[PDB]
């Protein structure tokens, strides 16, 4: 997950 | 100890040591939302996690298990802080789970949960020894890692750093000038050491990013950065810095120059200069150059930019 | 080309079902996958392609309520799945006494968000319990952590915060003055916000510090004219056809909602190039799966995917509800908030  | 992947993997729920604990599953529910589907492996090792978790058991069982689940999942944040409180309860050899970290990071540089795992060891050991070269490596691979850059702010910050830091931006704007994530890096090193008050700094700092520019006119991140050590000062306030931009328009154009020359522009109307109305005309002028044929895509951007100064200075 | 809608219907219905092995990691926040499916479907206009009923009682299995004793307020609010094996409780019975069982911010935000993409009424939120546990996760220096346990804190926290309390009507979930204190000190020295002070300006934690200041409706209090001219150039400056996070990066479709929602906050959205923008969304579109991807020809994602149909609506795309640009739901479901508000104030 890139935002997390 | 026993890998995931070795010949001689044995499933938790067939391990002796294990045989007293019962396995916790996980339940969604009737009807479950964005349901994963997991393997026999994968739901085996959680399915003990989630026993060891409930009972909180702090035992050197599952410390390891831990290092099971963290390869099945790094972004599981809860097995994160669950293993530090293991680390702590069980008084682990903590430069060797510095070692366990640096090889996770490596391979997932781009979790939050690995990055924060590190600040907080590196906070227990108050040992920043290794962190600049760790980093550096890390930046070596991508050298706009965010995560890294973070990290790489907060040691030198927390631990006072900055004797090498200007000479390591120096190299790496070499390597790349247009990365953003090193001019960004130098205002860092400088604003908290010298700061720009410093005429003689200012002025080495400005010379430098001229010269930057000069190498690469079509560089964002270098005029960025030279309107940003002199915007609050006053762009009116460098006579000299406005004649030598004109005197780049010719060859080391570029829509960043332009834009610059507006701003200066723009900075005189704000003062009450002399020639308002023609300063203003010379802003109107540039704002249209840039429309019509200079950075068009923002075309109707600049144009309201143009009618923004003529309604404020007529 | 053109926006392929009943694909993306069917790939947004998909992410709410079952999924391979291989997206383990994103376990831990199935709650926010659900939102981008579900608000996905909401701006789409096909909410009714769901059981908005089941979907409903499954987020509120993920609340972490308040123990009979009340001893565990600092740590309520929304889990981002059932991994920690708590027994399926839909917010009926009080909360089940649990070691390391707490809320998670982004859970907490994405949680009450689908409740209202669904129509409920949160009458089930333990309103009070949520905020007890939001104040918990803020700093000395204004911003948040995701978890009481402690984690990382920067600006996408400080916006969630600033959704919470908006959603559920309540600034008490925080310290205004100091978030908005993180919010100016993380303006960086080339006039973006940054995720925290000193760091390199992105368009995401602008867009998350801009929005923030909507929310709680002081953006022109903040910054004056001459900053928020500033900010705007700065925004502006990242379309290169789509838009890319910060200087000098290649362009990603989800900045075209990141950016240009707060370009749209900053009213100057319209002055943007619409065409360039558009086509550059619709080239990483998969025309085979649906959904959408960062780049052309690279895999999509349900994150991909709900942002680059938001990127869309800004401009009012031929088929997609207008997205609230500071609250990320359609415009519809912040209308049907505002009711919500009404009633609750009587
Ligand atoms: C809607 C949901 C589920 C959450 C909203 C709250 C959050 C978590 C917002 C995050 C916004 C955001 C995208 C912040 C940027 C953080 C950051 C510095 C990311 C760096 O990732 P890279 O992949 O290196 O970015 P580039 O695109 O610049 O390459
Ligand atoms: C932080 C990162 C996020 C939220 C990304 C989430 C991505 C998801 C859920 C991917 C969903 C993919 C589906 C349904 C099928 C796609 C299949 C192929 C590309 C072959
Ligand atoms: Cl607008
Ligand atoms: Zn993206």
């Amino acid at each position: 997950c890139v935002i997390l | 100890f026993l890998s995931l992947d070795s010949p001689t993997y044995v499933l938790y729920r067939d391990r002796a040591e294990w045989a007293d604990i019962d396995p916790v599953p996980q339940n969604d529910g009737p009807s479950p939302v964005v349901q994963i589907i997991y393997s026999e492996k994968f739901r085996d090792v959680y399915d003990y996690f989630r026993a060891v978790l409930q009972r909180d058991e702090r035992s050197e069982r599952a410390f390891k298990l831990t290092r099971d689940a963290i390869e099945l999942n790094a972004a599981n944040y809860t097995v994160w802080h669950f293993r530090r409180v293991l680390l702590r309860s069980l008084q682990k050899d903590l430069q060797e789970e510095m070692n366990y970290i640096i090889a996770i990071i490596e391979e997932q540089p781009k979790n939050y949960q690995v990055w924060h795992h590190r600040r907080v060891l590196v906070e227990w050991l108050k040992d920043p020894s290794q962190e600049l070269e760790f980093i550096a490596d890390i930046l070596n691979q991508d050298a706009k890692n965010y995560h890294a850059w973070q990290h790489r702010q907060w040691v030198i910050q927390e631990f006072r750093l900055w004797d090498n830091e200007l000479q390591y931006v120096d190299q790496l704007l070499k390597e790349d000038v247009r990365n953003n994530s090193v001019w960004n890096q130098r205002h860092f090193v400088i604003s908290n050491t010298t700061g720009y008050s410093d005429r003689a700094v200012l002025e080495r700092e400005v010379q430098y990013t001229l010269e930057m520019i000069k190498l690469v006119p079509h560089n964002e991140s270098a005029w960025n950065y030279l309107k940003g050590i002199l915007q609050d000062r006053g762009l009116s306030r460098y006579p000299n810095l406005l004649n030598q931009l004109l005197d780049l328009q010719p060859s080391h154009s570029s829509p960043y120059l332009i834009a610059f020359l507006v701003d200066i522009y723009e900075d005189m109307l704000e003062n009450q200069c002399d020639n308002k109305e023609d300063i203003l005309n010379k802003a109107l002028e540039l704002c249209e150059i840039l429309a019509k044929e200079k950075d068009t895509i923002r075309k109707e951007y600049w144009r309201y930019i143009g009618r923004s100064l003529q309604s404020k200075h007529s | 080309l053109d926006f392929l809608r009943d694909r993306h219907v069917r790939f947004f219905q998909r992410c709410l079902q079952v999924l391979p092995e291989r997206y383990s990691s994103l376990e831990t926040s199935r709650l926010t996958i659900a939102f981008f499916a579900l608000s996905g479907l909401d701006m789409l206009d096909s909410l009714d392609v769901v059981n908005k009923d089941d979907i409903i009682e499954w987020i509120y299995s993920l609340q972490v309520l308040p123990t009979e004793d009340r001893s565990n307020l600092d740590r309520c609010g929304f889990r981002g799945s059932s991994y920690l094996g708590i027994p399926f409780n839909p917010s009926k019975n009080p909360g089940t006494a649990h070691p390391y069982d707490s809320g998670h911010i982004a859970m907490t935000y994405t949680g009450l968000s689908c409740l209202i993409i669904l129509g409920d009424d949160l009458s089930r939120v333990d309103k009070e319990a949520c905020l007890a546990g939001l104040r918990a996760l803020q700093l000395e220096d204004g911003s948040f952590c995701a978890v009481p346990e402690g984690s990382e804190n920067d600006m996408r926290f400080v916006y969630c915060a600033s959704c919470i309390c908006y959603m559920l009507n309540n600034w008490s979930g925080m310290d205004m003055k100091k978030a908005i204190s993180y919010i100016r000190r993380s303006m960086s020295y080339d006039n973006g916000l940054a995720q925290g002070a000193g760091l390199e300006s992105h368009g995401g934690s602008t867009f998350c510090g801009i929005a923030s200041l909507c929310l709680m409706g002081k953006l022109e209090e903040v910054f004056s004219e001459k900053e928020l001219n500033r900010i705007k150039r700065w925004c502006i400056m990242r379309q290169q056809n789509g838009y890319h996070g910060r200087p000098n990066k290649p362009v990603d479709t989800c900045y075209s909602f990141w950016v240009g929602a707060t370009l749209k906050l900053l009213k100057i959205f319209q002055y943007t190039n619409f065409e360039k923008n558009r086509n550059y969304i619709l080239s990483t579109q998969d025309r085979l799966v649906g959904g959408f991807a960062k780049w052309p020809d690279s895999h999509p994602d349900a994150l991909h995917a709900y942002f680059g149909i938001c990127g869309l609506s800004l401009m009012e795309e031929s088929g997609i509800c207008k997205v609230h640009p500071a609250l990320n739901v359609s415009t519809r479901t912040s209308e049907r908030l505002r009711d919500l508000h009404q009633s609750w104030k009587t």
